[PDB]
RNA sequence: GGACCUGGCGGUGCUUCAUAUCCCUCUAGAGGAGCCUGUUCUGUAAUCGAUAAACCCCGAUCAACCUCACCACCUCUUGCUCAGCCUAUAUACCGCCAUCUUAACCCUGAUGAAGGCUACAAAGUACGUUAGGUCAAGGUGUAGCCCAUGAGGUGGCAAGAAAUGGGCUACAUUUUCUACCCCAGAAAAUUUAGC
C-alpha cells in the first residue's frame, strides 16, 4: 500500500548444506575411484554426469529426488525415486529403454531400481 | 547590487571571538524587513547623503544601500565589524565610506561637500542621519545634537538635517 | 547519425588541423589523474588519526557499497501497480521482497567520519571533471559566487577553489547535518578545530535559502539529490536551485541507473519551464554532456556515465589509483553558443588494429555506434577519433 | 475555551561506576645501492604498446632485423577455399564471482484517552537487484567491414626529466669455508607482527 505500511519446501538433501556431506548427508554416488591408490576417478565422474543428465531428461517431472548411483564390479545400479503421476506402463517402457541404452553405451550391465512415492518428501521449509 | 549575505547570530558570535550566546551584551536586528521599514520611514533617500551611525552587522546599512543613496558615510566603533562593512563596500563601489571612530566625537561638518549647505529657512539640506545605536549612546548623542541645533553648528551646518 | 562515411569531415575552426597536432583537438576534455590538494589530504588524515584501524576499513567498504547500490525511493504508484499485479497472480510479504527498502541515512559524527573517509576523494574527482568541462569549453568564465546544496565535506568547495580561486569570493554551503558542517569547517581549517580557513568567503548554512532574488554564478549539487526521500522533494529542490542559478547548474550523481534517472528527471524539469512569469526569464539549455535538449536516447534500458581516474587519499587501505564513475548534467542559462555542437563519447573508446569503436550521443538526439577507419572516414577524422577518449567530444560537421 | 493523556526531541549535557570492542604505552624487525613497474610534466607524423606469436636455456633479460600494434607513402581484391578478421556485444543470454534489499487470552481505570509490578509476593499468563567483473582452463546467440575492420610492400617508430607509490637481488664477525652436527682449524618516517 504505502512505503511505511510495507516497511519453499526442501527435502533432506536440499535442506542440508554442503558441509554436512559426511556428517548428516551421504554421497549420492558410491564407487571405488576416489579411494587412495585407485584409478579412473575422472572417467567415473564423467559417467555419473551423463547418467544424471540422461535420467533427468528421460524421466521429466517424475524424479522426486536425486539419483543414487551404486557400482559393484562392472555393475551399475541406478536407484531413483520417482512419482506415481506417470502411468506404470510408460514406467516399464522407459525402464527397459534406459537400461538397454545405458548398457550398450557403457558396455556394462546397467540396472534400474525405481521407487515410487505419492509426492515429494518434504523435510523442512527454507 | 549583489550585496553579501547578512551575518547570522552564530557568525556574529564567532566574529566577536566570544564562543557563546550569553555574553553578547548587545542586541542585533538581523531582520531585513524591519530595517527596510525603518529606512522607509526615514523618507525619500534617492540621491541623498546619508550619515549612518551604529551599523553593527549592517541590516540598516544594507537597507540604506538598497535605497538609491548618493553616498553613505558609516561610523563604526568596534573594529571587528569593519571587515564585514568592507566586503559590503566592495559589493557597492563608491557608495560606502567606512570610518572607525566614536560618534560622540566624530566631526560631521567636514564629511560632506560644501555645496550641500542650504539656508536654515529653506528645506532640509538633502542630508539625512539614520541610527540604531546602543541605548546607552543614543541619548548623549541626541542631547549633543540638540545643542548643535541650538547653535546651528555640527551636522546642522548643512541646514535643517533630519534625524531618524 | 553524426558520422556519415564519406560526407562528414572534421570541423576546422581557428585553423585547427594546420596549427596544432591531433592529440590536442578541442574535444579533448580528458583530465589527468586527479590528486587532492595537500591541505585537504593532511586534514582528512589528521581528523582520522583517532580511529583508522581494521574496523574503519570494513566500515568504509560497507558504506561505499551501500551508497553505490542504493536505489531511488519507490513512489506510491509503482507500489500500487506491483500490488495489483501480485494480487491478480501474502502480497505484502511478496512486496517486502522484490522491492528496495530505502532508508534515511542520519549522518551523526561517526557516520560523517566514515563518509568523509569513503567519499571525499571520489566526490572531488567527479566534481573536478564536471568543472573542467566548463573551464575548458568557456575559458572566459570567471565566477564570483558559488552555492553547493548538500555540501557534505566541502569537496565541491575545494574543487571550485582549485579551479576558480582567483575570482570566487563566496562559497555558500548548505547541509542539514550539524556534524557534517562541523567536519567541513575542521577540514577547511587544516583538520583542527582552531585555525585559519584555507579558502576565504565560505558560508555554512543548515537550511536552503528559497528566494529568486539571490542568484549565484554556479550552483552545484553532487551526490545530494539521491539522499532526498521523495520525488516531490527532489522536484522542489531542483526548482529552487534552478531559480537561484545565475550561469551554471551542475548536478552530479553516481554512475548508476538510479543516478542517471534522477539527473534526467532534473534535466527535463529544468528544460520544460513551468513557471508562468519567473523573475529571471532567460531560457535554459544543456551545456554538457548532452549535445541536445531532446529526451535522452539511452534512458530506456541503459544509463549514461563518465569516469574520472584519481589518486585516493593515503590510508591503510588505499594503495592503487581508483576510478570514479559518475553521472553529470550541466544546465546553462541563455541559449546554445552556436549551432556547431559536437557528439559526445559516452562509453570507453576501443582501439583495434586500423579501426576505433566509439559510441556517440549525436546532436539529433540518437545514439550511434561508429567504427571509424581511415579509408572510410578520412585520415584526419580517424586520427582525431584514435586520440579521443571516453567523455570527450568529436569535432565533426555536416 | 477548560481538564487530562501519549508524545516528539534517534537532542543536549553533567555524576558515578561494570567499561568488554577501540585506544594508546610497551616489545622485535623493516630507509642506502642496482634494476623493473604506477602517476605527472615535456616531446614526436608515430605505441620506451603486446609474445596460447620471438629470442635466449646457467638463471633472467633489453631492445630483437621474428611477428603483431602505431605514423608517412603505395599496391592489390573478385580474391582462399560462396573467401578473410579475437572486431564488437555477458551495455546479448546461461555458468562463475561480487554489490545491495528482504499474536492471543485475562484483569484494572465508572468496559475515557489508557494501564497491568512487589517472592514473608498485592493480576498477570501464554528471492529479487546491478549501464557490476569475468570470453584464460565454460557454453547459445546477435550484430559489424567484406576496393577493406581483408592481404601485401617501402621507410620510420626504439622517447626525456624528476617527486613520490610498489616489487626483485646482495647487504658479515652472534659472520664465512672445511671437519663435524655443537669442546676444532683457517679466512676476513610510517609500516609489519605481538595475544
Ligand atoms: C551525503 S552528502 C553527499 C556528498 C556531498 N554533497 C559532497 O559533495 O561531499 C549529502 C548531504 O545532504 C544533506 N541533505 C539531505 N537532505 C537535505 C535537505 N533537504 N536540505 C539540506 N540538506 C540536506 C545531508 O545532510 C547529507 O549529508
Ligand atoms: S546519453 Fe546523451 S542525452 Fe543521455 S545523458 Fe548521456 S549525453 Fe545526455
Ligand atoms: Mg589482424
Ligand atoms: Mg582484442
Ligand atoms: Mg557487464
Ligand atoms: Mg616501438
Amino acid at each position: 500500500r504505502e512505503l511505511p505500511c510495507a516497511w519453499k519446501p526442501v527435502t533432506y538433501e536440499e535442506a542440508h548444506a554442503p558441509h554436512y556431506i559426511a556428517h548428516r548427508k551421504g554421497w549420492l554416488s558410491l564407487h571405488t575411484g576416489n579411494l587412495d591408490g585407485e584409478d579412473h576417478a575422472a572417467e567415473r565422474t564423467v559417467e555419473d554426469v551423463f547418467l544424471r543428465k540422461f535420467m533427468w531428461g528421460t524421466f521429466p517431472g517424475c524424479l522426486a529426488d536425486q539419483l543414487v548411483l551404486k557400482r559393484r564390479g562392472n555393475q551399475l545400479e541406478i536407484c531413483a525415486v520417482v512419482l506415481r503421476q506417470l502411468s506404470p506402463h510408460k514406467y516399464y517402457f522407459l525402464v527397459g529403454y534406459s537400461e538397454t541404452l545405458l548398457s550398450y553405451f557403457y558396455k556394462c550391465p546397467v540396472r534400474l531400481h525405481l521407487q515410487t512415492v505419492p509426492s515429494k518428501v518434504v523435510y523442512k521449509y527454507l | 547590487c549583489r550585496l553579501p549575505p547578512l551575518p547570522t547570530i552564530r557568525e556574529i558570535i564567532k566574529l566577536l571571538r566570544l564562543q557563546a550566546a550569553k555574553q553578547l551584551s548587545q542586541n542585533f536586528l538581523l531582520d531585513l524587513r524591519l530595517t527596510d521599514k525603518i529606512v522607509r520611514k526615514a523618507g525619500n533617500l534617492t540621491n541623498a547623503y546619508v550619515y549612518e551611525v551604529g551599523p553593527g552587522p549592517g541590516g540598516i546599512t544594507r537597507s540604506i544601500l538598497n535605497a538609491d543613496v548618493a553616498e553613505l558615510l558609516v561610523v563604526e566603533k568596534d573594529t571587528r565589524f569593519i571587515p564585514g562593512l568592507q566586503m559590503l563596500s566592495d559589493a557597492a563601489p563608491g557608495k560606502l565610506r567606512i570610518v572607525h571612530g566614536d560618534v560622540l566625537t566624530f566631526k560631521v561638518e567636514k564629511a560632506f561637500s560644501e555645496s550641500l549647505k542650504r539656508p536654515w529657512e529653506d528645506d532640509p539640506p538633502n542630508v539625512h542621519i539614520i541610527g540604531n545605536l546602543p541605548f546607552s549612546v543614543s541619548t548623549p548623542l541626541i542631547i549633543k545634537w540638540l545643542e548643535n541645533i541650538s547653535c546651528r553648528d555640527g551636522p546642522f551646518v548643512y541646514g535643517r538635517t533630519q534625524m531618524t | 547519425a553524426a558520422l556519415v562515411p564519406g560526407v562528414t569531415q572534421v570541423d576546422n575552426k581557428s585553423g585547427f588541423l594546420q596549427k596544432r597536432p591531433h592529440r590536442q583537438h578541442p574535444g579533448i576534455l580528458k583530465l589527468p589523474h586527479v590528486r587532492l590538494p595537500q591541505a585537504l589530504a593532511n586534514g582528512a588524515q589528521l581528523l582520522l588519526l583517532g580511529s583508522a584501524g581494521p574496523t574503519m576499513e570494513n566500515q568504509v567498504q560497507t558504506l561505499t557499497s551501500y551508497l553505490w547500490s542504493r536505489h531511488l525511493p519507490v513512489e506510491p504508484e509503482e507500489l500500487q501497480r506491483r500490488a495489483r499485479h501480485l494480487e491478480k497472480k501474502a502480497v505484502l510479504h511478496a512486496l517486502r521482497k522484490t522491492t528496495y527498502h530505502w532508508q534515511e541515512l542520519s549522518y551523526t559524527e561517526g557516520l560523517s567520519l566514515v563518509y568523509m573517509a569513503a567519499r571525499l576523494d571520489g566526490g572531488f574527482a567527479a566534481v573536478s571533471r564536471a568543472f573542467h568541462e566548463i573551464r575548458a569549453r568557456n575559458p572566459a568564465f570567471q565566477p564570483q559566487t558559488l552555492m553547493d546544496f548538500g555540501s557534505g565535506t566541502g569537496s565541491v568547495t575545494w574543487a571550485a577553489h582549485s579551479i576558480w580561486g582567483q575570482s570566487l569570493r563566496e562559497y555558500m554551503c548548505v547541509d542539514r547535518s550539524a556534524a557534517m558542517l562541523v567536519l567541513a569547517e575542521k577540514l577547511l581549517k587544516g583538520g583542527s578545530e582552531s585555525g585559519e580557513p584555507y579558502i576565504p568567503g565560505v558560508f555554512f548554512r543548515q537550511f536552503l535559502p528559497v528566494s529568486p532574488k539571490v542568484q549565484f554564478d554556479v550552483v552545484v549539487s553532487a551526490f545530494s539529490l539521491s539522499e532526498l526521500p521523495s520525488k516531490a522533494d527532489r522536484t522542489e529542490v531542483v526548482q529552487t536551485l534552478w531559480r537561484k542559478t545565475g550561469h551554471f547548474l551542475v548536478l552530479v550523481e553516481n554512475g548508476t541507473k538510479a543516478g542517471h534517472s534522477l539527473l534526467m528527471d532534473a534535466r527535463d524539469l529544468v528544460l520544460k519551464g513551468k513557471e508562468k512569469s519567473p523573475l529571471d526569464p532567460r531560457p535554459g539549455f544543456v551545456f554538457a554532456p548532452c549535445p541536445h535538449e531532446l529526451p535522452c536516447p539511452q534512458l530506456t534500458n541503459l544509463a549514461c556515465s563518465f569516469s574520472q581516474a584519481y589518486h585516493p587519499i593515503p590510508f591503510s587501505w588505499n594503495k592503487k589509483p581508483k576510478e570514479e564513475k559518475f553521472s553529470m548534467v550541466i544546465l546553462a542559462r541563455g541559449s546554445p553558443e552556436e549551432a556547431h555542437r559536437w557528439p559526445r563519447i559516452t562509453q570507453p573508446v576501443l582501439k583495434r588494429p586500423r579501426h576505433v569503436h566509439c559510441h556517440l550521443c549525436c546532436p539529433d538526439g540518437h545514439m550511434q555506434h561508429a567504427v571509424l577507419t581511415a579509408r572510410r572516414h578520412g585520415r584526419d577524422l580517424y586520427r582525431c577519433a584514435r586520440v579521443s577518449s571516453w567523455g570527450d567530444l568529436l569535432p565533426v560537421l555536416t
